[PDB]
């Protein structure tokens, strides 16, 4: 029965709910305000390097 | 060569950090004036020391809009500001709901 | 777009400072009417100078594919 | 940073093999139509890739006749293989 | 830095916990009991295969030519682990400039894992057998290029986080319904072992069975979606896992249900049948987005 | 019928795919010509500007004004 | 060419031309004085008139006046070893 | 630290001595993975995302993958060791030299060069780019379009028409 | 071989097209490659141990050949910027452009490869094309003849017709009489180049037909001296006399069509106060001659080749332009004096 | 200028490569995709670094044509061992 398939199953959603969480949850730890800001081209780029100019010393995203 | 000035141009230069100056694109309709007669200068003499004059009354000018929003209507411009600085770069998906206590407020005002 | 050109004035006015600690006892390089034989465009130039002092914001500021942030 | 994530990839995957290395102790010519043809496909591929991101700028009425000009003569190199291509 | 580590342990965990559901839900299809004695329902196996071919199990090579043969299972694993970088997610490690066009340069790459281990041998007996799985490899990804851009075409660049956004209402299996059919055969191609089959041989099923999840996530990027949530991510990592899941099952369906189809005739259903089809539905799909105002 | 009718049913009968690899194929080159759709979805890729635009001197211009909301150019509002 | 196109165009091959966005070269204010110069035949034939604007333009894209420049001072910078050396960055 | 492109310029030519010396077609097919793979960070560091992948996708997921076949369909000879070989181990070492001794001369800035160009030093000139464009970015962000060059898009598509019928014609 | 070997020919009348209407350097390498993967297949034909020696021979000098000509476009990107093909401005640059295209047409130090491609050929129309593909590089030539260093192209055609002129000795194969009678004419053509740009395509007018008219009097077959011998008694008499004709009109013979190029050549050097080089070339141009003369024996004396076996049937071959060709091979003199002007 | 002196150096190693010969045959088509790998370094970064935008796709071009000739010349090199035993330089039958 499904009894005995489910344990397997349960299983493949711990390991490959992983990678999913785990990329996630880190942008509270690294970033303030649980986000992570993509490149794509220089126009997001230069937005990037400008606000650790304006005030933030170390940090490349930070409100005000 | 002969560069500028050490003093240069603009004191205090920019308000504060990135993106919300993407929140707004009320930018373009207030204060359009000296944005376009820079950008006039610009495109006809390619030079940065010649049309600077210009860009001086840009930033200057950047300072008046920010002040106005600051002094009335606060509390919605926050919120917007929070909301768009949350998810990626989506600017208005998934911000349209909290973009419908912006604009109201202002409205208020001309 | 503004923002821009403050930066690059900024940058090469601490280029003319620097050149004119180095070069004093020596070298007859005085430093006047720029690279250019024609000199009255002028192009980007801080795009390959952009301060030589300084790493880390050296690193940052030309290289945006790699990382990619 | 790139270079960091592709090299952490590899360093693991040599490590795996010293494992199992280190620890315990006691004709037919036919194949090569296809893979030329292989190539030779993908090339017209290679021409076929930008579609979704070079028409954003460019003018729809100009792209649509070159567009699908270069999947129809990838139909005729296909109907070339047709006219006997062999037992394979 | 410390998340890449967590996208190679948890996921070399999922390739050996496999081994309970490639013979268990397999089993059920065959009305045969899977693993049992060995765990509580044989939870215990997965890890004790580990212990079994890693450290006991030693080697004897045929010839052993310097550098290779302790060379291609680097190339096998390596390809296969790298694979996981760019995938989209709810959120990804070190995002590219462009999404899909590193998953299908690493999968190209990941031919050589079956071309070098016919070099290993010196014999003439196994190279024969070898190159007729490269040509099973190789033949298959001329279309998997093309259905690739179709739904690219339709929406969005090749950047993998858009192609999440596109998808806030509904499916592209319905607008993309020849094509999503193909994804279900032409991804068998690469060593799965159900339309065609050909120490560090134990390295090659942890190389593997990983691309079978990693084909399994991406039909669920490019075809599923539901829903984004980017204010709850609790919400989205649920919900792409048992997508993902279903996939799984039909990937061991083919496996058990049908029987190989043939070298030859594998290309008769492919450039006989399906490169006319596909290259017809790639002819639509450039006019799609003229006819109807459909461009990122 | 010598070649419609006749070539049809035999064409789905031996080798019945190449009859999608022909009718797909084919009704991609027709369609977006003679339906009234295609010439909507040009106007929208050139009005949506890629770079910043250029700022003209004005002396005597009709249909131009300031950077303010206003009856001036064309500005595409098309469907919503 | 040995034999000239007439009627159909189909070149876009020399530098300054219809981009294919908005988006100008990165020598294209040396890349026009190069081409203002050369319109005529008696021009590049003699090869005299046109020498200060073309140094101008090999400056753009080699920037091999500027290399050596930029060579003079981080030489110096580096030769103030143990001496006065300035310091504001 | 310093550089990032200059590092990855001397792997380039560490793969292409065994091109020069001849260390068979099974390890000298091997040298352009290596100096592929590595060309590709050449390629990428100044910019290019379509065209820097290409090479993945054609020169070393295409081109040497045939390459790949015709060893085994045309002189295979069973591998052989590339050291034991004579005057294929001396045109490795005179390959090397060529290209280390200049290495060697990197140091102090100038290097002598048998061409007039001068090389100094250039770590942040190397790149020699500003920012410039922002949405829509790079020369090779917007590298091919069928628009403008639609004369090169029919030829092109007409070669292609050749080696399939000519290829075939010849077995 | 059916419909398609036309269309196969036609890629190469084609390809010739691309290199003559052009304005981009990456363009005729399109032009130039278009030509490579259309000569292969009917190099072959027949599919022989000896052709497939050759058409390896060919690919291999040629394919090198047009790589070193990529790096000069390349190096036109490095230096002047501009993708045009009217001046290579480098020196740099031209030193491997000039050598690409002396492995096609200079030949002094590239000819190793035309005595043994030539040969190879199984089929009489297969020699025609060899004779017909040196018209595409001497277009991309008359595009950048200035800027280009005279010192090492005037090397190319001095040693090419020493080289031309004993490499023909030695040999009694027909197709290797007529491989380096192609070495021995490239001298001149690579002599006009720097000295006045016009009757250097006029050298290609003469030359081309006048081989164009060799081979076809070949095609009644003849692959050896000896093969050619038995020609006058026991096959046709009358058109040996044309094989005399077309011979003594190769080498440069007044009251014949092949001195009037032969005229231009030296007439516009000596203008530019050169006087020792065109003498060391008319010397040279003897050596050409006697290959001429060999083969002209073949058809003024006995020889005794009568052989048993005697053709009574009528021949019918291919024969395009056989008949209109050679009559302006034979006399032109008279009929072009004045001509120079009208090919440019 | 600085990264240009490496990959000229590098061509000029990979330009030698193809006129030399040992034995082997394949090393020559090796040595075309080399050359036309260091090509394709040196067209990209003086379009890259000097922008043109419009030039940017003409090494894409370059890209197809560098394996045009590593086709249609490769494929020539299996009909050698069809007729011969194996691929030799050294095997070689025309006068």
């Amino acid at each position: 029965m499904w009894f005995e398939v489910l344990p397997g199953i349960a299983v493949m959603g711990v390991c490959l709910f992983i990678p999913g969480m785990a990329t996630a949850r880190i942008h509270r730890f690294s970033n303030g305000g649980k986000e992570k800001r993509v490149a794509h081209y220089p126009y997001q780029w230069y937005l990037m390097e400008r606000d650790r100019r304006v005030s933030g010393v170390n940090r490349s995203y930070v409100s005000k | 060569e002969l560069p500028s000035l050490e003093d240069l141009k603009v004191q205090e230069v920019k308000v504060s950090s990135s993106v919300l100056k993407a929140a707004a694109h009320h930018y373009g309709a207030q204060c359009d004036k000296p944005n376009k007669e820079f950008m006039l200068c610009r495109w006809e003499e390619k030079d940065p020391r010649r049309c600077l004059e210009e860009g001086k009354l840009v930033n200057q000018c950047a300072l008046e809009f920010f002040r106005q929003i600051k002094r009335h209507c606060a509390e919605p411009f926050t919120e917007y500001w929070t909301c768009i600085d949350y998810s990626g770069l989506q600017l208005f998906r998934r911000c349209r709901k909290q973009q419908a206590q912006f604009d109201e407020c202002v409205l208020d005002k001309x | 777009l503004q923002a821009e050109k403050d930066r690059r004035v900024l940058q090469m006015l601490r280029e003319n400072l620097e050149e004119e600690a180095t070069v004093m006892k020596d070298x007859x390089x005085x430093x006047x009417x720029x690279x250019x034989x024609x000199x009255x465009x002028x192009x980007x130039x801080x795009x390959x100078x952009x301060x030589x002092x300084x790493x880390x914001x050296x690193x940052x500021x030309x290289x945006x594919x790699x990382x990619x942030x | 940073n790139l270079m960091l994530a592709l090299l952490t990839n590899f360093t693991l995957a040599t490590l795996l093999v010293i494992i199992a290395f280190w620890l315990p102790q006691l004709f037919s010519m036919k194949f090569f139509l296809v893979a030329i043809t292989f190539l030779l496909f993908d090339l017209e591929i290679a021409l076929l890739l930008p579609l979704p991101w070079a028409s954003q700028t460019a003018n729809l009425n100009t792209m649509l006749t070159m567009a699908l000009f270069l999947i129809i003569l990838l139909a005729v190199s296909l109907a070339y293989e047709w006219t006997q291509k062999g037992l394979e | 830095m410390i998340n890449i580590l967590m996208l190679i342990i948890p996921i070399l965990l999922a390739v050996a916990f496999l081994t309970l559901v490639e013979r268990k839900v397999l089993g059920y299809m065959q009305l045969r009991k899977g693993p049992n004695v060995v765990g509580p329902y044989g939870l215990l196996q997965p890890i004790a295969d580990a212990i079994k071919l890693f450290i006991k199990e030693p080697l004897r090579p045929a010839t052993s030519s310097a550098s290779m043969f302790i060379l291609a299972p680097i190339m096998a694993l390596g390809l296969a682990l790298t694979m996981w970088i760019p995938l989209p997610m709810p959120y990804p490690l070190i995002n590219m400039n462009l999404g899909v066009l590193f998953m299908l340069a690493m999968s190209s790459l990941a031919v050589y894992s079956i071309l070098w281990s016919g070099w290993a041998s010196n014999s003439k007996y196994a190279l024969i057998g070898a190159l007729r799985a490269v040509a099973q490899t190789i033949s298959y990804e001329v279309t998997l290029a093309i259905i690739l851009l179709s739904v690219l075409l339709m929406s969005g660049s090749f950047t993998l986080s858009t192609l999440i956004t596109t998808q806030e209402q509904m499916w592209l299996i319905l607008p993309a319904w020849p094509l999503a059919m193909m994804w279900f055969i032409s991804t068998l191609a690469e060593t799965n072992r159900a339309p065609f089959d050909l120490g560090p041989f134990a390295l090659f099923f942890m190389a593997e069975y990983a691309n079978i999840i990693m084909m399994n996530i991406f039909t669920a990027i490019l075809f599923l979606g539901t829903s984004h949530n980017p204010h709850m991510p609790e919400l989205y990592t649920i919900n792409f896992t048992i997508k993902s899941l279903l996939l799984t099952m039909s990937f061991l369906w083919i496996r058990a249900s049908y029987p190989r189809f043939r070298y030859d005739q594998l290309m008769h259903l492919l450039w006989k049948n399906f490169l006319p089809l596909t290259l017809a539905l790639c002819m639509w799909h450039v006019s799609l987005p003229i006819l109807t105002s459909g461009i990122p | 019928a010598e070649r419609v009718a006749a070539f049809l049913k035999n064409v789905w009968a031996k080798e019945p795919v190449l009859v999608a690899s022909f009718a797909i194929a084919g009704l991609a080159v027709i369609l977006p010509t003679l339906s009234p759709y295609t010439k909507y979805s040009l106007m929208i890729n050139x009005x949506x500007x890629x770079x910043x635009x250029x700022x003209x001197x004005x002396x005597x211009x009709x249909x131009x004004x300031x950077x303010x909301x206003x009856x001036x150019x064309x500005x595409x509002x098309x469907x919503x | 060419q040995k034999r000239l196109g007439v009627d159909l165009d189909r070149w876009m091959t020399i530098q300054s031309a219809e981009q294919p966005h908005k988006i100008p070269s990165r020598c294209h204010a040396f890349e026009k004085e190069w081409i203002e110069c050369a319109h005529g035949i008696g021009s590049i034939r003699a090869e005299k008139e046109c020498k200060i604007e073309f140094e101008d333009f090999r400056e753009c894209l080699l920037r091999q006046k500027t290399m050596k420049r930029l060579h003079a001072i981080r030489r110096q910078r580096e030769k103030l070893i143990k001496e006065g050396k300035y310091t504001p960055p | 630290m310093l550089y990032i492109v200059f590092i990855l310029s001397v792997i380039f030519v560490m793969g292409f001595v065994g091109f020069s010396s001849k260390p068979s077609p099974i390890y000298g097919g091997l040298g352009l993975i290596v100096s592929g793979g590595v060309g590709c960070g050449i390629v990428l560091n100044f910019g290019g995302s379509f065209l820097g992948l290409m090479v993945f996708l054609i020169y070393l997921g295409g081109m040497m993958v045939v390459f790949g076949y015709t060893t085994a369909m045309a002189t295979e000879q069973y591998p052989e060791i590339w050291l034991s070989n004579k005057a294929v181990l001396g045109a490795f070492v005179t390959g090397l030299l060529m290209e280390f001794f200049m290495v060697y001369y990197v140091l102090k800035d100038k290097e002598v060069e048998v061409v007039f160009e001068f090389n100094g030093l250039g770590d942040w000139v190397i790149y020699d780019t500003g920012d410039s464009g922002f949405f829509s970015e790079e020369a090779m962000g917007i590298a091919a379009l069928y628009s403008y060059g639609t004369w090169l898009v029919i030829v092109t598509g007409w070669s292609l028409l050749i080696g399939v019928v000519v290829i075939m014609e010849i077995t | 071989n059916p419909i398609i070997f036309i269309i196969i020919l036609l890629t190469i009348m084609l390809g010739t097209i691309i290199v003559m209407i052009s304005s981009h350097w990456l363009l005729v390498w399109i032009g130039f490659e278009m030509n490579m993967l259309a000569i292969i297949p009917i190099m072959m034909k027949n599919h022989n141990p000896r052709a497939t020696e050759a058409s390896t021979k060919y690919f291999l000098t040629q394919s090198t050949a047009s790589m070193l000509l990529m790096m000069a476009v390349i190096i036109n990107l490095m230096f002047s910027g501009q993708w045009t093909v009217m001046k290579l401005f480098n020196p740099m640059a031209s030193m491997l452009m000039t050598m690409a295209l002396a492995m096609k047409l200079g030949m002094a130090p590239f000819h190793f490869w035309v005595p043994e491609v030539t040969q190879g050929i199984p089929l009489s129309s297969g020699l025609i094309l060899l004779t017909w593909q040196k018209l595409a590089p001497m277009s991309v030539l008359y595009q950048i003849f200035p800027s280009i260093n005279l010192n090492l192209i005037l090397t190319l055609s001095v040693l090419s017709i020493l080289i031309g002129g004993w490499g023909g000795l030695n040999q009694t194969q027909l197709r290797k009489i007529m491989a380096y009678s192609s070495i021995a004419h490239m001298g001149w053509m690579t002599a006009v180049l720097p000295y006045n740009p016009t009757m250097t395509l006029l050298n290609l007018i003469i030359y081309i037909i006048m081989t164009s008219t060799m081979f076809t009097m070949f095609m009644a077959n003849s692959t050896t001296t000896t093969l050619s011998l038995s020609h006058t008694w026991n096959k046709t008499p009358i058109m040996t006399v044309l094989i005399l004709a077309t011979l003594l009109s190769m080498g440069g013979l007044p009251p014949l069509s092949g001195f009037m190029p032969k005229w231009m050549i030296i007439q516009e050097m000596t203008k530019n106060n050169s006087i020792i080089l065109p003498t060391f070339m008319a010397i040279t141009a003897l050596l050409n001659l006697y290959f001429y003369m060999r083969l002209t024996y073949s058809t003024t004396l006995t020889m005794f080749p009568s052989t048993n076996n005697m053709k009574m049937k009528w021949q019918f071959p291919l024969m395009k332009k056989m008949t209109f060709l050679p009559t302006m091979v034979v006399l032109s003199t008279m009929m072009l004096p004045l001509t120079p002007m009208l090919s440019v | 200028s600085m990264v240009y002196m490496n990959i000229m150096m590098a061509f000029t190693v990979s330009l030698v490569g193809l006129l030399m010969y040992r034995s082997h045959l394949m090393s020559s088509l090796l040595c075309l995709e080399g050359m036309m790998l260091s090509l394709f370094v040196m067209a990209a970064l003086t379009i890259l670094n000097s922008h043109f935008t419009l030039a940017s796709m003409m090494p894409i071009i370059l890209l197809v044509f560098a394996a045009c000739e590593a086709a249609l010349g490769l494929s020539l090199l299996v009909m050698v061992s069809n007729t011969y035993g194996t691929d030799y330089v050294q095997n070689l039958n025309l006068l």
